[PDB]
């Protein structure tokens, strides 16, 4: 019973870390992607100003 | 106007290149999000012995 | 020990679905966001041809 419990704890604990680390990649991607969105919108403001 | 169109042309090229970078992050986020779906399934396999 | 085991597996079972369900929500957003990305990209191509 302990063998299956320790194995489950290890698989869940080690696997849970992958979700936390993997989730950080998505959060980091949104942060980096968010920066491009701000610059993307800024280009429209600068580009729209040129049309004026 | 010719100089203005040039600035607008280079601006479109900048936004066009930035758009490709955003697509890379969208696919990367989708690929990373899909990986989490697989990791969540591995958790069920470890406890597959239990209910 | 059985109670703590079921509650532990229960939280992992119910918690594991949150990651799959939560990841599906973010995955669906990327698919929908990708539509606007390609659509917005087409605007640059159509707009670029308009400047010509």
């Amino acid at each position: 019973m302990q063998g299956e419990l320790m194995r489950t704890v290890g698989d869940v604990r080690n696997g849970a870390n992958a979700i936390y680390s993997g989730a950080s990649e998505i959060a980091t991607g949104n942060n980096d992607l968010s920066s491009r969105t701000e610059q993307q919108a800024a280009s429209l403001e600068e580009t729209a100003a040129s049309m004026e | 106007q010719s100089r203005g169109i040039d600035q607008v042309g280079l601006a479109v090229a900048e936004m066009d290149r930035v758009t490709q970078q955003n697509a890379a992050l969208v696919e990367e986020s989708a690929a990373a999000a899909a990986a989490l779906e697989e990791q969540a399934s591995r958790l069920t396999e470890a406890v597959a012995v239990f209910r």
